[PDB]
């Protein structure tokens, strides 16, 4: 089912006309507030003077209704940047009384249009609503794909219609929105109800709009072509459009007359639901992240942090982990056991952080599917867990597990390992300190020891989301500085955003650890080649890990292992977004920074421009060694 | 007189017949209930007074422009998207809807008859303008030329194929709908402030006047390349009609709710401050050619006497 509105721009009785509307499908209504053709006067006498009702009363609609079921509509009169003085003075006043009527009856939303270059007076009224107390409305900014200067009929003789490409002059709408939200300061009640016409632009200009709050998609009836048997349907680009909206979860809002009188005027709505019904369904992966779209979290540290049952519980739902973990083992102990020992030799299997023992579970199952013997150790420093492992212990597994209640770092072993295996990455690989806890754990592998896993890297790409951004710029809080929040990395399912280029890797780390003198510190410089016109706002991460040979796991997009759910995204914001043209580089310098007690993560741009250096010194986020 | 007892508060239209039986127009722009309604009166002097009248109907929707179709039949521009066509009965005593048709996207604003009377053309806040065939009841031909809101389309006087149109995007439109690329710009050099009203001269075909958003007035000569142009109004020109006069006047009405009577070069000869609200048209008596009768806003329907 869809969420969809209609549009009308004249209501002769609100009663009926909403009756109506309800009868036809719909769930609300786009309307004037006052009628608009009345054009009101402010300064000058005799017409401000006017007597009578300036609108229709509060009274003939339920406030349930007003709040749930009416978007109020800028009178179309209202021009608060005209090139004549008296009628700026005008609209202004207009602007202000329409805006605090549509708050004054609880409205949910309240559109204005943006139809010109020069919004800049309309912004600047608009703002100031906005700062007139904290009342809850929205604000949708009614925008064409395609401006409608550059989809006229080419039939004035001596002014023909430009027919050569203009790769930015078509995206100009877009500079209209970016111009008009960067003048709001970015409020959080202004979204983008973008109008789509008969003749969809090219792809980039639709492009343009991925990563802005899109909260309506308004659909006139004009744009629908007719099936053999005369219902209304759309193109197939344009249902190419509708199914990329339908991810977006816009409300979808009907506008203009009937065309197809033939039939009757819920069609339209009935060809989106049907649309909407056929759409490629929710996938494995796509069926748990619902819920989490664009919802920023902490990165989890486990080293640091002791994690909660439930948390355990959701890492541990995830049987491609844990299968691709039972092939990497079973294949190691078939290198190494050859079939004439498969008595004699006993390997030697530690298991650190062992969480509440799937990967143990794992290692079992793995020396059984092989046919060879092991003795486990399962080394956990999370006390809590460590319960839940000694009553498998006891329940299950017997002395061949030996359960250590330790960090791995203090533990002095009986014996030295023939395989190590962990599970310490996060969606940055090496986020949970995987490397340093592995490096303290070297020096009880055998000097032929293996570690699963024995590779992993970070991979990165720079996006654009201007709503990702709002959101980050959200996480505000008092009593610490106030841009620390752009210096740290969220983990989220990133949903609403542009990828600018093709994810590259940036920290690569390999264990056993050879090289004599190690250091986990890190500095790498990434160049992206950025195609499109576009405004960047941060930096996605991803990673992929060998855990043996061809055995792996990832959740670079363009590797993934397919259905594993378990790790999101990471997204690194900064604190300014950097307009980034056609054809420019996007160059980003990452470190991985480090003291005896704390890692972390330092950042910059330095192409097209400079960023500042995001996280110095940790000052905003550390990761706890 | 079979009509509402009630007419609306917002005089929108004015016209005198052939004969001298005013036109007219009228929605609410306010209250509960946002309709229109249309009126004869045989007595020019007994209007805007409802059951002292010759006939009168309601629209179901409000009422932007309106147009004889003649003598019988009347055009109108609806803010429901519809142009109709209301025709009155034998006897004047009824207006019954001829035809309905819901073809322009958002309100209609502007209509104008054409020379045959047979057709007419339609111009709208979706950017379009439509031209009509009146006996057909549909759409010959539909052109977005515009960018912007269609504020005026005014019909050539005497050529069925020409016409004027206006518009938020800057534009004054000649088009011709014989060329194959009807329409053609008429720059008057400069981004000059929006065109808002327009008539064509009654008496040269090569002539035609407008009004801008700022309270100018402006003479054309079509291919010269703007004559003459005076400051009349401190206000948007709503509205220009000339007189039937032999070398005629031409009245110009305002949102400065001030009519003003104008000359061959636009110099000011009557001005009456008589309305209290927006002057909304103008027409003048075919039987005396001295009167001019406005509506407006006010509600009033003034008479003026024109030296
Ligand atoms: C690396 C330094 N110290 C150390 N010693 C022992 N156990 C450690 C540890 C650091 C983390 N951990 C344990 O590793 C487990 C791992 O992060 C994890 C997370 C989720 C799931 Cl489902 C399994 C395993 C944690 O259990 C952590 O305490």
């Amino acid at each position: 089912r869809v969420s969809s509105g209609r549009d009308l721009n004249c209501v002769p009785e609100i009663a009926d006309t909403l009756g109506a509307v309800a009868k036809q499908g719909f769930d609300f209504l786009c309307m004037p507030v006052f009628h608009p053709r009345f054009k009101r006067e402010f300064i000058q006498e005799p017409a401000k003077n006017r007597p009578g009702p300036q609108t229709r009363s509060d009274l003939l609609l339920s406030g349930r209704d007003w709040n749930t079921l009416i978007v109020g509509k800028l009178s179309p009169w209202i021009r608060p940047d005209s090139k004549v003085e008296k009628i700026r003075r005008n609209s202004e006043a207009a602007m202000l009384q329409e805006l605090n009527f549509g708050a004054y009856l609880g409205l949910p939303a309240f559109l204005l249009p943006l139809n010109q270059e020069d919004n800049t007076n309309l912004a600047r009224v608009l703002t100031n609503h906005i700062h007139t107390g904290h009342h809850s409305s929205m604000f949708w900014m009614r925008v064409p794909l395609v401006a409608p200067e550059d989809l006229r009929d080419d039939i004035i003789e001596n002014a023909p219609t430009t027919h050569t490409e203009e790769y930015s002059g078509e995206e100009k709408t877009w500079m209209w929105w970016h111009n008009f939200r960067t003048l709001c300061d970015y409020s959080k009640r202004i979204a983008v109800a973008l109008e789509i016409g008969a003749d969809l632009p090219s792809n980039h200009v639709i492009d343009r709009w991925l990563g802005e709050p899109i909260k309506a998609a308004i659909l006139p009836t004009s744009i629908f072509l007719t099936n053999k048997k005369g219902f209304p349907v759309l193109s197939k680009m344009h249902q190419r459009l509708i199914f990329r909206l339908l991810k977006l979860e816009v409300q979808f809002i009907i506008t203009g007359t009937n065309h197809h009188s033939e039939k009757e005027f819920c069609s339209y709505l009935q060809y989106l639901e049907y649309l909407s019904q056929n759409r490629p369904p929710p996938n494995a992966y796509e069926l748990f992240a619902k819920g989490y779209e664009d919802y920023l979290q902490s990165p989890l540290q486990p080293l640091m942090d002791n994690l909660e049952s439930q948390t355990y519980e959701v890492f541990e739902k995830d049987p491609i982990k844990y299968s691709q973990y039972q092939q990497a083992i079973y294949k190691c102990l078939l290198d190494r056991v050859p079939e004439e020992e498969k008595d004699t030799n006993v390997q030697v299997l530690m298991v650190l952080g062992a969480g509440r023992g799937p990967l143990v579970n794992a290692s079992l199952r793995a020396a059984k599917q092989a046919d060879r013997r092991i003795k486990l150790y399962a080394v956990e420093k999370n006390p809590n867990a460590v319960v839940t492992l000694e009553n498998w212990q006891f329940e299950e597994w017997g002395s061949q597990v030996t359960v250590v209640s330790s960090d791995m770092r203090e533990w002095v072993a009986p014996e030295k390992a023939d395989i190590i295996v962990s599970e310490l990455l996060g969606s940055f690989a090496d986020n949970e300190l995987s490397p340093e806890c592995l490096d303290g754990a070297q020096h009880f592998l055998k000097d032929d020891g293996v570690s699963i896993p024995g590779e992993y890297t970070s991979f990165l790409a720079p996006i654009s989301s201007s709503k990702l951004y709002n959101e980050v710029r959200a996480c505000r809080e008092k009593d610490r500085d106030p841009e620390a929040q752009f210096e740290m990395p969220y983990v989220v399912r990133l949903h609403n955003f542009h990828q600018l280029s093709a994810p590259q890797p940036c920290f690569t780390f390999s264990h056993p650890n050879r090289d004599p003198m190690i250091d986990n510190n890190r500095y790498c410089t990434l160049e992206f080649p950025v195609e499109v016109n576009t405004v960047l706002h941060g930096f996605a991460g991803y990673f992929e890990t060998v855990l043996y040979q061809d055995i792996t796991l990832s959740i670079r997009p363009e590797t993934h292992s397919p259905g594993m759910f378990s790790w999101f995204p990471i997204l690194f914001p900064i604190k300014q977004p950097i307009t980034v043209r056609e054809g420019q580089t996007i160059c980003v310098r990452f470190w991985r920074c480090s003291n005896s007690k704390k890692v972390w993560y330092e950042w910059a741009v330095t192409a097209p421009v400079c960023s500042a250096i995001h996280n110095p010194t940790g000052r905003s986020y550390t990761i706890g060694l | 007189p079979n009509a509402p007892a009630c007419m609306e508060r917002q005089l929108e239209a004015a016209r005198y017949r052939s004969d001298g039986a005013l036109l007219l127009g009228a929605s609410s722009l306010s209250g509960r209930c946002w309709a229109g309604s249309l009126w004869l009166f045989k007595d020019p002097c007994a209007a805007p007074n409802e059951g002292f009248c010759s006939a009168g109907v309601q629209t179901e929707a409000g009422v932007a422009d309106l147009t004889w179709v003649g003598e019988r039949g009347i055009l109108v521009a609806s803010d429901s998207g519809a142009v109709e066509l209301w025709e009155l009965d034998e006897n004047e005593t009824l207006i019954v809807s001829k035809f309905c048709k819901y073809e322009h996207d958002d309100i209609v604003s502007t209509v104008s008859v054409l020379s045959s009377g047979t057709q007419a053309v339609s111009g709208s806040k979706d950017i379009c303008i439509k031209v009509w065939d009146l006996a057909q009841q549909v759409v010959l031909s539909s052109y977005r030329a515009h960018a912007a809101q269609v504020t005026c389309v005014a019909a050539s006087p005497h050529k069925d194929s020409v016409f004027l149109s206006c518009s938020e995007d800057n534009r004054i439109l000649l088009w011709d709908t014989r060329c194959p690329k009807p329409a053609s710009q008429i720059g008057c050099s400069a981004p000059g402030y929006l065109p808002t009203s327009l008539a064509w001269h009654p008496q040269q075909s090569e002539v035609f006047v407008f009004g801008d958003e700022n309270g100018t007035v402006s003479l054309v000569d079509t291919k010269s390349t703007c004559v003459l142009s005076s400051a009349v109004h401190s206000q948007c020109v709503t509205g220009l009609v000339f007189s039937p006069h032999s070398v005629p006047f031409l009245a110009s009405l305002s949102e400065d709710c001030s009519l003003a009577v104008l000359d061959s070069s636009l110099s000011e000869l009557f001005r009456s401050q008589a309305h209290r609200d927006f002057v909304r048209d103008a027409t003048w008596s075919p039987l005396n050619h001295s009167l001019l009768t406005t509506v407006g806003w006010d509600h009033q329907v003034v008479h003026h006497v024109v030296p």
